[PDB]
């Protein structure tokens, strides 16, 4: 219990992560950003280059709306699997992977 | 009945526990004390 626990448990009840926000109203406007860390080696025999980025996305979800004194819920990756995330894929990536340690 | 004494303690610890929130979320800063034991410094590419 507490303050953030009941807020999260009230946001996530009656929530479907299968349906995008405004499924039958309007397109979801997503503001993307990126922060390259170190463009890696440009391989010429195999015709690709390696890039390490901090890919960040921002959108609006009217179901994730709460009224309290808390302004920002700073959460870890455990809450990713419970909410909706756009299926952004890189159209010219031969192989890519996120980082899972620790 | 010997294992139920610690089973009840472990079930009481996680009863009502929210693992999405850091400890001392509303009152302090969570300080993490860390150290590294390098078992083997591997080869340098
Ligand atoms: C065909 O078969 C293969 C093999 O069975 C299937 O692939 C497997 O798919 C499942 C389901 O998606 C994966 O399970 C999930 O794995 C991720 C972590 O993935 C990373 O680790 C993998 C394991 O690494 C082993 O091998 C390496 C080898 O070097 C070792 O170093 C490691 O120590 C391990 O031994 C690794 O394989 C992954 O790499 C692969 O996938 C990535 C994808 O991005 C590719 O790029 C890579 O090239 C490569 O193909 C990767 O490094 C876990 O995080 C998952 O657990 C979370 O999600 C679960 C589902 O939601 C959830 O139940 C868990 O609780 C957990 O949730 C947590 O994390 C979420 C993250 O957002 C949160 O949202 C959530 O709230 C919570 O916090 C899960 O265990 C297998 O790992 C994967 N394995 C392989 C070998 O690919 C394949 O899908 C099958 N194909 C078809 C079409 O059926």
């Amino acid at each position: 219990e507490g303050d953030v626990t009941v807020i999260l448990n009230n946001l996530l009840e009656g929530y479907d992560n299968k349906l995008r926000p405004d499924i039958g109203v309007k397109p979801t406007l997503i503001h993307t950003d990126m922060y390259v860390n170190s463009i890696g080696p440009v391989n010429a025999i195999n015709m690709e280059y390696t890039i390490d980025i901090f890919f960040a996305q921002t959108w609006y979800d009217r179901r994730l709306k709460f009224n309290s004194t808390i302004k920002v819920l700073r959460l870890n990756s455990n809450m990713v699997g419970k909410i909706w995330i756009p299926d952004t894929f890189f159209r010219n990536s031969k192989k890519a992977d996120a980082h899972w340690i620790t | 009945d010997n294992t139920t004494v610690f089973t009840r303690i472990l079930d009481r610890l996680l009863d009502g526990y929210d693992n999405r929130l850091r400890p001392g979320l509303g009152e302090r800063v969570t300080e993490v004390k860390t150290d590294i034991f390098v078992t083997s410094f591997g080869p340098v590419s």
